């Protein structure tokens, strides 16, 4: 017996210790076959487009354009106001502002009060 | 001043009667000649100003911005010379006409001894920019970007007109000299609060302030190259110049009306610096960097101390030059790649070494490296804000670290690494692009020798 | 469905024209070699040679209108006079008290 | 660096030198075209051990997918030459 | 790197890979040669004792505790060859590999030097130009309907034919271009 | 490599009777090209 390796979000389970590929069924083999098939189809298309002597440009990648469009220009049309989204927006967009305002207001009030009492020793503070 | 305004006007008939294959040469030569004439304005005196006449006056705040505005136009022409090759003669002449009109409006704006004339030209600077963005733009989102840029500005600036005419009705004059000499305190009242908001919001929307910056990434991304540089270099400084001119009548209300804007800017600098880290686009990244720097300038202006004003002016000039250079480099990359994506083209330093050097220098300058004027303005604002409150140093240091991080990320992703295999149209860089980068960067390293020329009137 | 699947009549998207292929030494300015070369010449001459150097020297040698040396000399004379006569250097009141009139409170 | 430009005959000599010190196989019977599973009767684990020995001796490591399908000294020499870009 | 992969790894391949990794990490643990040989022989002995097992359920039951034991004693700082994907000089020279097509952008003054090299370059370009036209048709007629199932490419079958998609494998820059 | 310009699909947005079509105005028809209606 040996201590077990407990995976986490930032330290994933190794492939060797994973149990999915030890419980092998014919449908799993079929799935791996289809995955390799589509991957090889994409690879063949790319290689056909890549070794062409006539081509003198950049091979357009549909995956990259799709990723960029999803990241940038498709966020709002799929956005819906929900309690989770609304709460997260209110918190992350309002809380820091008021927190910093309170901190700076308190600090400046304390400094001004000390100035009014005159017990601050502002000697040599010429530049401001 | 007319020795500057008149030649800029004569640039239009000069362009329109030029031969079909010699417009660029004439425009560039005479724009450079005009810049030399503008150099004379830099010799300011410790006294009031160079009051040329009843309509135009020049200060040591207007002089650096005027010189930068006159210097930018040749660079805009050299940048636009590339993608306008297949354009008809009439449309190229119209493009040069729009650029010349923009320069003329900016020149008349920056002096503008009267505030209503300043506002009129400040809104006049909006038409040629909108035409440039919506006409000579590549993407299909240029229309929405133009609408956003128009309406965000106009909604903020419309109450400013009412505030100005009200001030003229009560005070009796809007001449800046009379306004400065006859200034009186603003009592703490709701009417005075709304006057403050009306007079401030019009300039804060254009800077832009965090929360009203949504128009800037769109306008910078969808615009052509020349529109991008004129937006990032000069058009952003209009708000700060107006704010530093107009805060002379808002005292002592500002002493407590600056809190929302100070908090918004000091948090939005961090937010946009963080946003720059996770970006799939180059022009968007540069636009967000500009937003961060302008937020720092907003903080400096709202602090209202001599060191704040000096640092604000220095940062204005430095950021203008740096952002123009970065947009130039991004455009040169996009012209060969035709994609405008950061990770699509990699390892370009192996193929284009000199452009890699220009990228490194621009990133270092953006990184606020000493003794460049970027860090001079940065450090002046940091010290002034520290005097304002000792806790601001945390936010400013966080901003500095994130700025370094995203600048070097931009450099590394596009320059270092292994080149992309399926791109074989990376032709060697032309002399035009190298000259453009050199003319962008050399003035910065030259101004670092004579900082007093860009430190503003409170030097 | 006998539709042509063509939405409209359009030219094919033209391919980018390399400026080096038809003209080495291309300078990236114009496709006409003579106009291109002269554009490069005037840009380099008026940008680097005329503005960036002559203007830099002109700004370097600008006359001192800000009155820095004048202020130094005035401060030197003031300090010498006040040290020689035992005056306390800088004065706390910017404006003399006699000229100023303060409204009486009597509260 | 001062590394000599190793050539095909040098690679073959080194391969045969490593193999001849593997006492499971007799030096006289082995040839450059000899097999491993059939002509020499070696186990799969034995072949892995030979591959690791050449790995250690040549200073570069062979990926498993390419190491598991090398069965003759000649094709091992060819693989090493292709890796190291040898002309002749 | 050269050979195309299969959709899955057989039990034999898993056992062989585990054996290689275990021997490598044992060598890393046992610095000296005699100790390494002794413990490698011991590991081979403990590795071949289940060589002749017949049922696959028990064999799959094994090679699981074996992997767990390997993960427990894996020497968290193993030895990596300098050119390996973890080595000290993995991608050291990847900044010196300039693509071949860059030579098409050279100035004629630069091409004046090395004339014979550029003549051979034109010959190679013509060869590629004809070979591509032949290869596209050969690959089109050879692939099964519905798309390829594995990324293995066929060799050249006729006399004057060349292997399909050869230009970017033949014209790799070098191992150490500079 | 080409500046985007509106196509037929983009132009059809302004071809309706009014902008922002709704359920009530879905059955409205654009006026005839010449301002003449059939005599019926
Ligand atoms: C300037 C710098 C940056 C600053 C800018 C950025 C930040 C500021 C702006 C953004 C943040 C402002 C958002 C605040 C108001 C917006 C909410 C809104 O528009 O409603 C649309 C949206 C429209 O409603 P709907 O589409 O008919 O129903 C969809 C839901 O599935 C139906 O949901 P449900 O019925 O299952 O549950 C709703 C229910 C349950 O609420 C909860 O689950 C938890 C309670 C949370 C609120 C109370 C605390 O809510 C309540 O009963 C509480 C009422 C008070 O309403 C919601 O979905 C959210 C409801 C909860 C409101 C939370 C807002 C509170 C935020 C703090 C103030
Ligand atoms: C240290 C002082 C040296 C003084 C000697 C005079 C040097 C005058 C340079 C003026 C500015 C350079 C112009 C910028 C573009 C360069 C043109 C170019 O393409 O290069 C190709 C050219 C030919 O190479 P290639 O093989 O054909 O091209 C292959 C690739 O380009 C591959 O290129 P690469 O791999 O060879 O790299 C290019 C190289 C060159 O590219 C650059 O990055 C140069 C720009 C560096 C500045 C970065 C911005 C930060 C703000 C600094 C502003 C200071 C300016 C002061 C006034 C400048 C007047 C114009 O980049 C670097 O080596 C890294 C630079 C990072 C240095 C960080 C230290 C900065 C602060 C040091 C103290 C400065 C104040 C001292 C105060 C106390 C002492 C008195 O190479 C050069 O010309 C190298 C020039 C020497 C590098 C100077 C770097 C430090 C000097 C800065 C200004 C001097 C301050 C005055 C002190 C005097 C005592
Ligand atoms: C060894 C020397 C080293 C230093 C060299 C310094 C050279 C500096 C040259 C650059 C000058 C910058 C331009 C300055 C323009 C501002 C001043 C200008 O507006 O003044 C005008 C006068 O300008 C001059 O007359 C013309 C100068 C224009 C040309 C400058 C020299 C370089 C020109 C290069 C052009 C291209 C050369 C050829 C290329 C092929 C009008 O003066 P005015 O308001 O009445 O003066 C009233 C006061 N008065 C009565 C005492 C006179
Ligand atoms: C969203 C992106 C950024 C956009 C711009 C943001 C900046 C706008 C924020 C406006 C700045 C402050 C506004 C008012 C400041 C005055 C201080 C006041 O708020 O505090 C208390 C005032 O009490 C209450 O606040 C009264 C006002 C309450 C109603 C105002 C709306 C509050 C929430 C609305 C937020 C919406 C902002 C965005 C609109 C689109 C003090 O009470 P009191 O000492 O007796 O009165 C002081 C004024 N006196 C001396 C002249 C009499
Ligand atoms: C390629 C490898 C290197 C080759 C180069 C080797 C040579 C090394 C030299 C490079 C830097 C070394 C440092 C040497 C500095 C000495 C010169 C310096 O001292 O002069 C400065 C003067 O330089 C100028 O002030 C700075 C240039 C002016 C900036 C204007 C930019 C040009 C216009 C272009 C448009 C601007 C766009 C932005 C508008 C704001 C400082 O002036 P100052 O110490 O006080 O006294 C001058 C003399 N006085 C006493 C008579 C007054
Ligand atoms: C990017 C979008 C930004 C939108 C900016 C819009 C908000 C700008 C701030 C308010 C604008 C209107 C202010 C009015 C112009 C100033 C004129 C003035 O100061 O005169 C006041 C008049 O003050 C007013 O009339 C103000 C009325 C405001 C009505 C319109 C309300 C608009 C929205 C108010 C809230 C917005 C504030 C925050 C906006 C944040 C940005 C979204 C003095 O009144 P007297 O008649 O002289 O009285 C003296 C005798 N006792
Ligand atoms: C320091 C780190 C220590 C790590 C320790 C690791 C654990 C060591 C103990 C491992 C336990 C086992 O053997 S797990 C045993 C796994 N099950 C089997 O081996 C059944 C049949 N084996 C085969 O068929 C193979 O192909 C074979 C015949 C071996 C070769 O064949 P070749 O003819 O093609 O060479």
């Amino acid at each position: 017996s040996f201590p077990k390796y407990k995976p986490s979000r930032l330290a994933t389970l190794p492939a060797t210790l994973d149990p999915a590929e030890y419980d092998i069924s014919p449908e799993t083999r079929k799935a791996q076959a289809e995955r390799l098939a589509i991957r090889s189809r994409l690879k063949r298309e790319y290689l056909l487009q890549y070794n062409d002597p006539n081509r003198l440009g950049v091979i357009e990648d549909p995956a990259l354009i799709r990723w960029t469009y999803a990241r940038s220009a498709n966020i709002y049309p799929n956005f819906r106001p929900t309690p989770k989204t609304s709460l997260l927006g209110a918190l992350f967009g309002i809380g820091p502002l008021f927190f910093w305002y309170y901190v700076f207001k308190t600090d400046r009030d304390k400094k001004e009060k000390l100035i009014q009492e005159g017990k601050l020793d502002q000697t040599f503070n010429i530049s401001y | 001043m007319l020795k500057i305004i008149i030649p800029t006007t004569m640039l239009l008939p000069m362009t329109w009667m030029s031969k079909h294959n010699m417009i660029w040469i004439n425009a560039t030569v005479h724009s450079l000649l005009i810049s030399l004439i503008s150099l004379s304005l830099l010799n300011q005196l410790g006294e009031n100003s160079l009051n040329f006449s009843l309509t135009f006056f020049s200060d040591s705040l207007s002089a650096p911005l005027l010189v930068l505005t006159t210097w930018l136009l040749p660079l805009m022409l050299m940048a636009s010379q590339s993608h306008l090759s297949k354009e008809t003669t009439t449309r190229k002449k119209l493009y040069i006409t729009m650029l010349i009109l923009l320069q003329l409006f900016l020149i008349m704006t920056f002096t503008a001894t009267e505030l209503i004339l300043f506002y009129i030209l400040f809104e006049a600077t909006l038409v040629p920019t909108l035409i440039i963005i919506t006409r000579w733009g590549n993407q299909t989102e240029r229309l929405n970007a133009g609408l956003y840029f128009l309406f965000y500005t106009l909604a903020g600036s419309l109450p400013l007109l009412v505030a100005l005419v009200y001030i003229q009705n009560t005070t009796g004059s809007l001449n800046f000299l009379i306004i400065h000499y006859w200034s009186h305190p603003l009592s703490n009242s709701w009417s005075n609060i709304f006057m403050w908001l009306a007079c401030i919001m019009a300039f804060m929307v254009k800077m832009p302030l965090y929360g009203l910056h949504l128009w800037l990434p769109k306008a910078h991304v969808e615009a052509p190259i020349a529109g991008s540089m004129v937006l990032a270099a000069v058009l952003l400084k209009l708000g700060g110049y107006g704010m530093m001119r107009i805060t002379t009548i808002l005292n002592p209300l500002t002493n407590y009306m600056a809190y929302p804007f100070l908090m918004l800017s000091m948090w939005g600098m961090i937010m946009t610096s963080s946003i720059c880290l996770r970006q799939t686009d180059l022009k968007s990244l540069i636009a967000y960097s500009s937003v961060s720097h302008m937020a720092l300038v907003i903080v400096a202006i709202m602090i209202q101390t001599p060191w704040s004003f000096m640092g604000a002016t220095a940062l204005m000039i430095a950021h203008g030059l740096t952002s123009s250079m970065l947009f130039c480099l991004a455009n040169t990359n996009y012209e060969r790649v035709h994609s405008r994506t950061m990770i699509l083209a990699r390892g370009l330093q192996t193929l284009l070494p000199l452009m890699a050097t220009w990228w490194l220098v621009a990133s270092l300058t953006n990184l606020a490296l000493p003794p460049s004027i970027n860090l001079i303005g940065e450090l002046f604002i940091i010290t002034a804000s520290f005097s304002w409150s000792n806790i601001t140093i945390i936010l400013m240091g966080m901003n500095m670290m994130i700025t370094a991080l995203y600048s070097l990320y931009m450099l590394i992703t596009t320059q270092r690494g292994k080149y992309t295999h399926h791109i074989n149209n990376i032709k060697p860089s032309f002399t035009r692009e190298n000259a453009l980068m050199a003319l962008h960067i050399l003035p910065l390293l030259l101004l670092t020798l004579n900082p007093k020329m860009i430190l503003g009137p409170l030097y | 469905p006998p539709e042509p699947t063509i939405r409209l009549q359009e030219d094919p998207d033209p391919e980018d024209e390399n400026l080096y292929e038809k003209n080495p030494d291309s300078h990236g300015y114009d496709k006409d070699p003579i106009v291109d070369l002269w554009n490069m010449r005037v840009v380099f001459f008026f940008g680097f040679s005329i503005v960036l150097v002559l203007g830099s020297t002109f700004v370097a040698y600008l006359p001192d209108y800000r009155m820095q040396e004048w202020a130094r000399r005035e401060a030197e004379r003031l300090v010498k006079y006040r040290e020689a006569n035992g005056l306390p250097l800088m004065e706390s009141n910017c404006f003399d008290p006699n000229k100023i009139q303060l409204p009486e409170d009597e509260d | 660096s001062d590394a000599p430009p190793l050539t095909l005959e040098a690679i073959k000599d080194r391969v045969l030198y490593v193999l001849k010190l593997y006492d499971k196989i007799d030096p006289e019977k082995l040839s450059v075209n000899s097999h491993f599973m059939k002509d020499l009767g070696l186990d799969s684990l034995d072949q892995v051990e030979i591959i690791m020995a050449m790995e250690d001796e040549f200073g570069f490591e062979i990926p498993d997918i390419d190491a598991e399908k090398l069965m003759c000294p000649q094709e091992i020499v060819d693989y090493i030459a292709d890796k190291k870009d040898v002309y002749e | 790197a050269f050979s195309a992969p299969a959709a899955y790894l057989t039990h034999q391949q898993k056992v062989l890979r585990l054996y290689k990794r275990a021997l490598r990490h044992l060598e890393s643990w046992c610095v000296h040669r005699d100790k390494y040989r002794y413990f490698a022989c011991l590991m081979r002995a403990r590795f071949d004792e289940h060589k002749n097992e017949k049922d696959m359920v028990k064999a799959t039951q094994l090679l699981r505790q074996a992997e767990e034991e390997f993960w427990y004693g894996q020497h968290p700082q193993p030895y990596i060859f300098p050119e390996s994907p973890g080595g000290t000089s993995y991608e050291r020279y990847e900044c010196y590999k300039v693509p071949e097509w860059c030579l098409d952008d050279w100035h004629p003054s630069e091409k004046a030097m090395y004339p014979d090299y550029f003549a051979k370059r034109e010959q190679w370009k013509r060869l590629r130009r004809e070979s591509w036209e032949r290869e596209v048709k050969q690959l089109q007629e050879e692939t099964p309907p519905g798309g390829p199932r594995t990324e293995a490419l066929p060799p050249a079958r006729k006399e004057g034919d060349l292997p399909p998609l050869w230009w970017h494998i033949v014209t790799r820059p070098r191992e150490r271009p500079m | 490599a080409r500046q985007w310009q509106p196509d037929v699909e983009w132009a059809e947005q302004f071809g309706g009777a009014v902008m922002y079509p709704t359920k009530e105005t879905a059955h409205w028809k654009p006026p005839p090209w010449n301002d003449v209606d059939p005599p019926k």
